[PDB]
RNA sequence: UCCGCAUGAUUUAUAUGUAUAAAAAUAGAGGUAGGCUACUCUCCUGUAUCGUAGAAGAUGGGCGAUGGUUGAUGAAACGGAAGUGUUUUAUUGACUUGUCCAUGAAAUUCCAAUCUUGUGCGGAAUCGAAUCCAUUGCAUACGACUUUA
RNA sequence: GCGAAACCACAGCCUGGGGAACGGGCCAGGCAAAAUCAGCGGGGCUUGUGGCA
RNA sequence: CUGCCGAAGUUUCCCUCAGGAUAGCAGAAACUCAGAUCAGUUUUAUGAGUAUGUAAAAUGAGAGUUUCUAGUGGGCCAUUUUUGGUAAGCAGAACUGGCGAUGCGGGAUGAACCGAACGUGAGGUUAAGGUGCCGGAAUGUACGCUC
């Protein structure tokens, strides 16, 4: 609704093409889109069906000089940008140019942790897909795949939290403080009658 | 939407009937021309009379008696389905009559995947006494102290900043 | 349907914290740590009673609602009175011989139908093997948890299987004979 | 130095087209804060402005500009139909547009 | 036919052959080194008892043809620190010594002579 | 496709399915 | 721009509108309506000053002479000391005298005057309620 | 849970025409369809559906199917109103409706007070 | 290479306030004090929170608080996932609406700061490699590759 | 160092589809980084089960 | 070079042959009646066993001619009938339209499918088909089915 120079959106809880499908938007009209913590999107569907879903997509490869054919990337990042790029005219100069104000990464690295991550309520899981339904995560599909390091990006992710945790705790205890000083001043409810 | 209409109609006077009797059916249509022509094709296969031999003395609306009382309803149609025979009776409940013909339409093409075409209603019955409600779900419904979780809450501005509550 | 319900009295089993699907059932004999996720049901805990709840479930969600109630009567049944389960060796010729370690959570079993491999297992956890001395060569396997303590008694018997002989004849191995409780 | 901003920030999303015809008569603008038909009656009238920056300096000002005018609104979501004195290039899809408060009328 | 596991057959991009893999790291297990850089020098054969249980000839004598490889003892010059990402392993510092020897400066320059020796 | 075959039928198919239709609602007149 | 001014009298197309010069220092212009929201700030009285002077003609320039005239010595001439009449600074402070009352007498109205509009982030004109 | 739907909770319609008014139901018509009436004027007494509607945390007793001068009784009785704005969620939204119709004026009434709010600052070292 | 004035300016998918870092569940989470906690309270998206008042931000005065606030600093701590920084600071010089006053804007008389090269400034210090030619043979159709010089 | 000719609408990656002939141009994709040297010449049928009374 | 008018594929028979004819169409020149003078149309009446014809009300149009003279005399597609028929298609006629001379929107693309018959532009509105993204347009509203 209102834009920004760029976006950071932590997408865990998010499913592919609805995510996919809003940032293909975004990108053509013109506005950077960061989209962290890949490995933790969802796909509708049960985890063995999409396996299978992935595992078809292995097998295209064209039969002279294989280094010619598909390249079949695994990590969940690369997932994603394969979503986004078959939803963009990637085919021309204006659809090549909306990959390059597209960034995708497993997990949130330094440069982008202390920055407010988005979310996108279209594409959301618990929104979209009925209670019971079967889903699998991204991140579980691509270690099982080829992706290699699925573990230390949980790892990394560990100490990030913490981290985070403890700055969230310092912030919220200077945050209580001013408040009450808010709350002390006698302005506040000479104020009031504005709903401020 | 759906209107209900009561229609009177009868055959031209004439010599071999001088006073053709009336012949007045109540049928939903969602305008004035689909509930006469639905008429005619109702009085033509069942009495067998001529379209052109007849014509329409008297159509009206009929508004809902009690639009705020809920009531129970029960519907018997005639469907047409692939060997064009088969009968049900479904229940209903809600506050106009409308509102359950226009529910069993909607009800038709889900369970049935049938036409405003197929359908033909035979009689829609107000039913008051609890113990003549016949189907499982509605006779639930009835009990005293109903009671049950918001179902299916599901609740521009893209990039919402929070993490939506989507719960109480 | 809009409400299927199932109840459960809870014994004097002490602790039963249901925090996000996940239930601490503590009682006298110990504690079990279970997770509930993979259903969607509402549990709620009124006194001395538990009430498992599904709003609007179709048969197929329904039917989880008698499978959640009796797992967690069978984790109550555990930290009260234990699960026991006795499995009789049978051998013809070759004695089977029965090592026992570390509390009786790993096995070892050798000299079967003459085989010279070490077949060895070890226990689920929460399950304890020892070798009972009122009836001879049977083994009684005690354990809180019935699904750890009957997939090891599965596990013990699926290991010693007779291998391109006759069920009919060469009918050797080890055999769950009784599943009963501690008390 | 927040006292500014007279204008309210848009983009240039296509030229009002078919599927496999374009009309660059007209371009969509997607006013940003304006999410419905009714809320783009508002700045239906308004002044619409393209600034870009050349490499030439005429006035010794870095800066052109090419004027236009809010039209009519376009579809359901909120975006408007624009009509610029010069047809904004199609290098500018994304490109960020002005809006000027004025022929003002609240 | 010929193996597909070792193809494009192309020319080596490298004349002293790269380790690709490294042993498991094991905390448990103290420090040691984990390879090492010899010269072939040639081949001879030996004679040898043969300790082989169930072997035809154990306990018996037999020919083996060994390959004779000079290795004077490696001298160690500096230490790199490869550090865990998502991404793979990435060389985060390198730290040298003092004295780094002729022998050694000589391999970062194509002409050791006409050099003004200004390495380090 | 995910499939062992192509649902997106060709124009043959598309062209032959309908006659062959036509020539079974004529066997059903006849 | 994004000055807040008080509109003194009401002209054929324009607006006859100054901010108190003494205030914020915008003399007695013309204004086109469409150039101008109307806020719904607490009127200022008018009735103490006359405004039959203002007219299109007394607002208006002086001839050309030619099509063309230009160069720094013309931007050294007018400027807001020579071409400008000393009559309009007592016309201006006039206006000033007869408004400062009204506006001392409510409160932040000179401060409001004084100040200047600006849009922020998340405001959207179409909603606010100037 | 907290929010049930029973006959006699009042709810808070979120779409429609009467968005932000409070009403209370009065009946169960069926699974999506419930019946709600309230005693201010303006609100009519007709069937809504639950996307329109957000349950409250207020229960009040009512028999079933309660005519509007009864109900309109029970909920003066039960003190209803003044009631659902004790809570801090109606203080919100009261805060949001009049915070909306602030003029431009009033805006830079709120702009100087809350700067004279702001420099208090005074933290004990 | 900078000091350094420049000097002409070159400048921006710049940009118009480049404003905002918990974590998890959504048949749930969080906060309060007291002794694993009984109990109280919060949620129902950001229309929010922070900053925002001035010759594009002038020149003075009074009152009130030890503050806010910036440019430049002399230092400590922390941040390796891509450390694009965070913080502690003491400092200086400002600025100094928290509050109230005085000067000045105008005939622009109805709309049309950062970014770096740049080119040089007169003052500082700075003193590398590769290939051909030749050689080697571990390599080689020729390039290339391994050496020597 | 000397030095041709045949041939030449324009060109030259691949999968599927384009009623046919499906192609090198069309459509949907896979993709796609100068200049070259030497070899090799590559270019919706149908099924596991007979006929008469 | 631009503008204007603009068919035909099957007829009228004739033939030794290919063809012509002959129409039809397109025309080119001369001359009636302001008419019941016509119609790829309906209606009423009327006989005979909804249709049939004749006659007359509706409806639109200015309606006739005699004369000479270019080009065409194929086929394809689908509908309706339709006898022989068989695993199964298949064959046979008659009719209808469309296509040849036809671009445009849509169906991913296409000789026939769905709309629409074209001077140069502006604006507005729609048809068919669509409104997640590619792609202009609701990640609309409501009720169900489906893992």
């Amino acid at each position: 609704s209102e834009f920004q120079k760029v976006v950071v959106i932590d997408a865990k809880g998010h499913l592919l093409g609805r995510l996919a499908s809003v940032v293909a938007k975004q990108l053509l009209g013109g506005q950077k889109v960061v989209v962290v913590r890949c490995e933790e999107l969802n796909i509708s569907g049960h985890f063995f069906r999409n396996k299978l879903k992935y595992l078809a997509y292995l097998r295209k490869a064209c039969r002279y000089n294989p280094s010619r054919g598909a390249f079949h990337f695994r990590a969940p990042s690369r997932i994603f940008q394969k979503a986004v790029r078959g939803m963009l005219p990637h085919k021309t100069a204006r659809g090549q140019a909306a990959l390059e104000h597209l960034q995708a990464v497993e997990g949130i690295p330094p440069p982008f942790d202390k920055q407010k991550r988005v979310v996108v309520p279209a594409a959301l899981r618990v929104l979209r897909l009925k209670p019971g339904r079967k889903y699998c995560t991204v991140g579980r599909l691509s270690s099982e795949v080829g992706w290699k390091y699925n573990d230390i990006v949980a790892k990394l992710e560990e100490r990030r939290k913490v981290k985070s945790a403890a700055f969230y705790q310092a912030k919220l205890a200077k945050q209580k403080k001013i408040a009450s000083a808010k709350e002390a001043s006698p302005v506040n409810q000479k104020l009031s009658q504005f709903g401020y | 939407a759906l209107k209900e209409y009561q229609v009177v109609g009868r055959k031209v006077p004439t010599e071999h009937e001088p006073v053709p009797k009336l012949f007045r059916m109540r049928l939903f249509a969602p305008n004035e021309s689909v509930a006469k022509s639905r008429y005619w094709y109702f009085l033509k296969m069942i009495n067998k009379v001529k379209k052109a031999t007849g014509e329409i003395v008297a159509i009206n609306e009929i508004s809902e008696p009690k639009p705020l009382k809920a009531k129970v309803f029960g519907i018997w149609i005639r469907y047409d389905s692939r060997s064009g025979t088969h009968n049900m009776y479904k229940e209903f409940r809600d506050t106009t009559r409308v509102g359950a013909v226009e529910a069993m339409y909607a009800d038709m093409a889900a369970r049935h995947r049938a036409r405003f075409r197929s359908i033909r209603i035979l009689k829609v019955v107000e039913v008051e006494k609890k113990e003549d409600v016949r189907r499982n779900y509605v006779k639930q419904l009835l009990n005293p102290h109903l009671k049950f979780p918001l179902p299916h809450r599901r609740t521009k501005k893209v990039f919402a900043p929070h993490r939506p509550s989507t719960f109480y | 349907d809009i409400y299927k319900d199932e109840t459960l009295t809870i014994p004097k089993g002490v602790t039963v914290d249901i925090k996000a699907r996940n239930v601490t059932v503590t009682g006298p004999r110990g504690t079990l740590k279970q997770n509930l996720r993979h259903v969607d049901i509402e549990m709620k805990k009124q006194g001395n009673t538990i009430k498992f709840i599904v709003w609007h479930g179709s048969r197929k969600h329904n039917a989880c609602i008698r499978s959640v109630y009796s797992i967690i009567n069978n984790m109550i049944i555990g930290v009260t009175q234990g699960f026991r389960y006795k499995m009789r060796l049978v051998y013809a010729h070759f004695p089977i011989n029965i090592n026992l370690t570390e509390n009786g959570t790993v096995v070892e079993i050798r000299n079967f139908l003459g085989e010279r491999i070490t077949r060895v297992i070890k226990c689920l956890p929460g399950v304890t093997v020892s070798i009972s001395s009122a009836v001879k060569d049977e083994i009684i396997l005690e354990g809180n948890s019935l699904e750890n303590v009957s997939q090891s008694a599965a596990n013990i018997k699926q290991i010693c299987n007779v291998r391109n002989k006759d069920i009919r004849k060469f009918l050797d191995g080890i055999y769950v004979s009784e599943r009963g409780n501690i008390e | 130095a927040q006292g500014h901003r007279l204008y309210v920030k848009a983009k240039h999303l296509s030229f009002q087209r078919s599927k496999h015809v374009i009309h660059p008569g007209t371009s969509i603008v997607k006013i940003e804060g304006c999410d419905s038909k009714e809320e783009a009656q508002f700045y239906l009238g308004k002044r619409v402005c393209y600034v870009y920056k050349s490499s030439k300096a005429v006035r010794g000002s870095k800066i052109r500009v090419i004027w236009g005018t809010i039209a009519r609104p376009h579809g359901n979501s909120g975006a408007v139909r624009a009509r610029f004195v010069h047809n904004l290039p199609a290098k500018t899809f994304g490109s960020s547009l002005r809006v000027m408060l004025y022929p003002s009328n609240i | 036919h010929g193996s597909l596991g070792f193809l494009p057959r192309k020319r080596a991009s490298r004349q002293r052959g790269k380790v690709k893999a490294f042993p498991k790291d094991d905390a448990s297990k103290p420090v040691h080194l984990t390879a090492f850089l010899g010269y072939k020098a040639g081949m001879t054969h030996i004679v040898r008892d043969l300790d082989r249980p169930g072997s035809k000839m154990h306990k018996r004598e037999i020919l083996e043809a060994v390959t004779v490889i000079e290795t004077p003892p490696m001298v160690v010059v500096g230490v790199v620190g490869y550090v865990e990402t998502p991404r793979g392993l990435r060389s985060l510092t390198t730290v040298w010594a003092e004295h780094l020897s002729e022998e050694v400066k000589r391999r970062f320059y194509k002409n050791w002579f006409k050099s003004k020796k200004k390495a380090f | 496709s995910l499939k062992k075959k192509s649902k997106r039928r060709t124009t043959r198919l598309r062209s032959r399915i309908e006659k062959k239709a036509a020539e079974s609602k004529r066997k059903q007149k006849r | 721009r994004g000055k807040r001014v008080v509109v003194l009298s009401q002209l054929e197309d324009t607006l006859v509108v100054t901010g108190p010069y003494k205030v914020n220092g915008v003399p007695i212009r013309r204004v086109n309506h469409r150039y101008v929201i109307a806020t719904s700030a607490p009127k200022i009285d008018v009735s103490g000053v006359s405004v039959e002077k203002f007219t299109k003609a007394y607002f208006a320039k002086q001839k050309r002479s030619g099509p063309v005239k230009k160069d720094e010595a013309f931007f050294a001439e007018n400027a807001p000391k020579n071409a400008l009449p000393a009559e309009r600074i007592a016309d201006q402070k006039a206006v000033d005298a007869k408004l400062l009352p009204a506006i001392k007498a409510i409160p932040n109205m000179k401060e409001y005057l004084a100040a200047s509009f600006a849009l922020s982030n998340g405001d959207r004109p179409h909603l606010m309620k100037f | 849970f907290k929010r049930y739907v029973e006959v006699g909770r009042v709810v808070l319609v979120t779409k429609g025409e009467y968005t932000g008014k409070l009403a209370v139901i009065v009946d169960i018509v069926d699974h999506k369809r419930a019946l709600i009436d309230s005693p201010c004027s303006e609100f009519p007494r007709q069937v809504i559906r639950y996307g329109s509607v957000v349950l409250t945390h207020i229960v009040m007793k009512l028999p079933r199917g309660a005519r509007s001068g009864i109900v309109a009784k029970k909920w003066k009785a039960q003190d209803v109103c003044n009631k659902w704005a004790s809570s801090a969620w109606a203080k919100k939204l009261e805060a949001k409706k009049v915070r909306s119709q602030l003029n431009d004026f009033d805006r830079f009434a709120v702009m100087r007070l809350k700067k004279q709010r702001r420099e208090q600052v005074n933290v004990a070292v």
